[PDB]
Formats: structure tokens, sequence, C-alpha cells
């Protein structure tokens, strides 16, 4: 995998250097329906009127982006969407920006989030669990390879795709990093302790975030959990942790490396890196090239009814998406 | 149950990030 992930360096460094700008517009689309939302946005389900093709449009007010103090965050996740390319990142296709907002358009995944159908069905079955972990263990090592921290790992920013693979989306607190930051950002459940504790942190947060990952996956329910933010960072700053009785030995050992308060012994942050984590017994039936090649059967494929069919996915209150005729933010956003 | 804790929690639902 060395010389794929030299090539692949060598394609995300131009694209890096040189960034996609202004390649659609806002009247080229006809927004149909909310897909989600986050703190700042939504993304919509819009119909690309020239082609007919249906994607995911992710609209931010810039006013919103700046109020939260996000603008480096909103521009780390455009430039890094745009040169980043691996069969597990949903893709970027198209970007733009108007007075009022900026607007990331992204290949539309209908299968839903994997949050909806683990709450459904409740849990996975350990291969199950184990066929969606190995995409993200390769995701990593594709991202860590170019020096990318991901920092939202979890079930609402996984989408399966119709061949009931993993799209991983949502790069807002994505960072090029060598090195260590110092950025308190993600979800309360899958922050290491380390980015709790504010004493710098690097990619080896993202390993501990698979722990947590796979756990719930594998549960149904985080390995650390409570009412509030800061009744969860108390359980993981504790550290200890309880498995289900249903838990493989070998699921256990490896959520005791992953789950790891102590970065010297973390798996994924040692001398042989993600290998410590590739080689382990509970991956031991996992074919990493076919993973990769997407040429393992799928466990679970989403009812895939039309093209812009949004059955997988929540209703969500819809809102009018306003443009000003004054330009907002101008010179903050000139490199969207 | 551990399970029943977590389904009668106010975290069941869809997550927010946090920034700051
Ligand atoms: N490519 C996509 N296809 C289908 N749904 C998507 C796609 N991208 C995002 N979504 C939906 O939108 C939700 C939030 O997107 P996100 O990037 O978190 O926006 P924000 O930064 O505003 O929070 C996701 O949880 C998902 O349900």
């Amino acid at each position: 995998v060395k010389e794929f992930l030299a090539k692949a360096k060598e394609d995300f460094l131009k694209k890096w250097e040189t960034p996609s700008q202004n390649t659609a517009q806002l009247d080229q689309f006809d927004r149909i329906k909310t897909l989600g939302t986050g703190s700042f946005g939504r993304v919509m389900l819009v119909k690309h009127k020239e082609s007919g093709n249906h994607y995911a449009m992710k609209i931010l007010d810039k006013q919103k982006v700046v109020k939260l103090k996000q603008i480096e965050h909103t521009l780390n996740e455009k430039r890094i969407l745009q040169a980043v390319n691996f069969p597990f990142l949903v893709k970027l296709e198209f970007s733009f920006k108007d007075n009022s907002n900026l607007y990331m358009v992204m290949e539309y995944v209908a299968g839903g989030e994997m949050f909806s159908h683990l709450r459904r069905i409740g849990r996975f079955s350990e291969p199950h669990a184990r066929f969606y972990a190995a995409q993200i263990v390769l995701t990593f090592e594709y991202l860590h390879s170019l020096d990318l921290i991901y920092r939202d790992l979890k079930p609402e920013n996984l989408l399966i795709d119709q061949q009931g693979y993993i799209q991983v989306t949502d790069f807002g607190f994505a960072k090029r990093v060598k090195g260590r930051t110092w950025t308190l950002c993600g979800t309360p459940e899958y922050l290491a302790p380390e980015i709790i504790l504010s004493k710098g942190y690097n990619k080896a947060v993202d390993w501990w975030a698979l722990g947590v990952l796979i756990y719930e996956m594998a549960a149904g329910y985080p390995p650390f959990f409570a009412d509030q933010p800061i009744q969860i960072y108390e359980k993981i700053v504790s550290g200890k942790v309880r498995f289900p009785s249903h838990f493989s030995s070998d699921l256990k050992d490896l959520l005791r490396n992953l789950l790891q308060v102590d970065l010297t012994k973390r798996f994924g942050n040692l001398k042989n890196g993600v290998n410590d984590i590739k080689n382990h017994k509970w991956f031991a039936t996992t074919d990493w090239i076919a993973i990769y090649q997407r040429k393992v059967e799928a466990p679970f494929i989403p009812k895939f009814k039309g093209p812009g069919d949004t059955s997988n996915f929540d209703d969500y209150e819809e809102e009018e998406i306003r443009v000003s005729i004054n330009e907002k933010c101008g010179k903050e956003f000139t490199e969207f | 149950t551990t399970y029943a804790d977590f389904i009668a929690s106010g975290r069941t639902g869809r997550r927010a990030s946090i920034h700051d």
C-alpha cells in the first residue's frame, strides 16, 4: 500500500495547492427536501437540471459560520474535500458561493445514515460491525497519510450506499496538520480523553473514535453515555469501560487497545501504526484488499426505491433559502 | 440493564457536534 499512498499523496497535493472553485451555481439545481441538519446548515436533496442527477447539497449560511467561529474550519472542509479521493469518502461534485451562502454539492447517498439503521435494528452483529469498521480503518489510513485528521467519526456521519458500503461525510472538523492541534471539537461521546484534557492531541484521537464507533455498532449504545456532555467527559477520562456479555474475547481485546487512555499504548499510534489494527485477531477474517475493491458481499443492503427516494432518511422541517442582494463576508471566504 | 438506561436517556437521537 506504500506505493499506492505515495501516489495518492501526489494527487492530493496538486489539488490541495490549487483548489477547485466555483464549479456550479444555485439556479442549476431544484431543491427538493432536507436530508439532514447540523448546528450550522442543512443538507438538501437537490436535482441538477441539465443532467437530471440527484445530489446532496450542503448549505452554509456565511453569517452563522462566522458567528460560531467556523471560518477556518469551513475553509478546511472544502479545501480538503475537493482534494481527496477514496472509495469510502463521499465525493464533492460541485462547490460555489453566493451573497449569503456557501454550497458544497456532494453525491447523494440514498441508503441513509448508519445511525438510523443502528438505532432501528438495535445493534449489529460482529461480522456486520467488522465490515464497516474495516472501511473506516482503510479510510483513516488514507486520510492520515495525507497529514489529515478527521475528528467527527460517528454513525450520523456514515452513509450507506446502494451496495451497502460506507460513505464518510462531514469534513467540517477535518484539518491538515503535522504534529499536534488543540481545538475542542467533535461529538462528546466520541472525544478522546486528550481532547477533553486540553493538552493538545494528534491523529490518535481518530483511532480512539474508531474504538467508540466499533463498541457502539456492536453494543447498540456507546461505551460512555450520560444525560449531559460533562458527565460523559468524566466517564471518558476515568477510562473505565464495561463490555456487553455477548462481546467476543477478540472484540474486547481490540477495544481495550483502541479505547486506550495511554498514547504509548493506543493501537494505531504505535511503531507499527495501522498494522496493529489490521493484524488484530478480531480482523482475522477480513480481506483488506477485497474490502478496498468493494468485492466483499455487504451484510445489509438498503431498500432502494427511486433515484430521488428519501425513505431511508428522517423528515426535517423545511426553510427557505435566502440570498441577499448584498454580499456577506466576501473577503473571509475569498478562497472558497 | 445498560440498554434500558441508554434508551431512557436524553441522548439516543442524533448527536450534535461541538466546537469552540
Ligand atoms: N452525500 C450525502 N448524501 C445523503 N445525505 C447526506 C449527505 N451528506 C450529508 N447528508 C445528511 O446531512 C447530515 C448532516 O450533514 P453535515 O455535513 O453534518 O452538515 P453540517 O456541517 O451542517 O452539520 C448527515 O447526517 C446526513 O444525514
